[PDB]
């Protein structure tokens, strides 16, 4: 990666140099439908539904 | 059970064995010789209510909620209308099976207005040689209400009752015929005309 942050002169103000991680961003979505019943059925306990 | 043509009529649920408010409830309906028909349910809360394809508004529900009645309104009768009207109980709050039935409340549309029954003595001459075995029995003709109560002798003998089903003439109105056997008499009521006539035992 290379270093441009001057790490010495920030290490003496307390400021260490941690972990270098990469950059990720989501892209490219694959799309699924799917059905949600917000309702049960209660067929089978009708009586009680009253 | 007398309705004009075009009348309307208020019934009412005979259940009473029970808090009517916390179960299903129908009205079924059954033309005489003819299947079950279900007209109309209410649920538990009072105004949502449930009807068949066919009333269209025709047929409505209520309770009274005090008393602990549920009513059927009915409006444009006809003669398809004619039929028992059955309160049907269905086992729970919600939809259900019906495990109690009401007794009905018999429904007649006619021009005709009430009639009282003839009652007849019908009963082998006394010409004729006696057996052992004697049959006896009355006769009801004459009569518009199609309910009809054959009692005998304030019932206190039933073994050989052998009450028969009534039939229409072509004219409208009704005939049944009740025979009994004893060893060598007869009531009949008919509440809607208020005839309660006994006679020749
Ligand atoms: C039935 O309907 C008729 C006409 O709409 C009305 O006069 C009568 O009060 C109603 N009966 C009941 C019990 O709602």
């Amino acid at each position: 990666t290379g270093g441009i942050l001057h790490y010495e002169k920030l290490s003496k103000i307390g400021l260490v140099k941690g972990v270098t991680r990469k950059y990720k961003i989501k892209s490219n979505p694959l799309t699924k439908d799917i059905v949600i019943k917000m309702i049960p059925n209660v067929s089978n306990m009708s009586q009680c539904t009253g | 059970g007398l309705v004009k043509p075009g009348g309307t009529l208020t019934l009412t649920c005979k259940a009473s064995g029970f808090t009517l408010s916390s179960y299903w409830m129908c009205w079924v309906r059954q033309a005489p010789g003819k299947g079950l028909e279900l007209i109309a349910c209410l649920y538990t809360n009072g105004a949502t209510t449930w009807y068949a394809s066919w009333v269209n508004g025709r047929f409505a529900i209520s309770r009274s909620t005090s008393r602990n009645t549920v009513d059927l309104n009915m409006t444009s009768l006809t003669a398809a209308d004619t039929a028992t009207y059955f309160c049907a109980r269905g086992s729970g709050s919600g939809w259900s099976w019906f495990n109690i039935w009401g007794p009905g409340t018999l429904v007649t549309v006619s021009s005709g207005q009430p009639k009282a029954p003839s009652v007849f003595p019908l009963a082998p001459c006394c010409g004729d040689t006696p057996s052992s075995t004697v049959t006896l029995g009355c006769l009801v003709k004459g009569y518009l209400p199609e309910p009809v109560t054959v009692t005998w002798n304030s019932g206190t003998l039933t073994n050989g009752v052998r009450t028969f089903p009534s039939v229409r003439q072509s004219s409208g109105l009704y005939s049944l015929s009740s025979v009994v056997s004893v060893t060598s008499t007869c009531n009949v009521a008919h509440p809607a005309t208020n005839t309660k006539v006994d006679k020749t035992v």
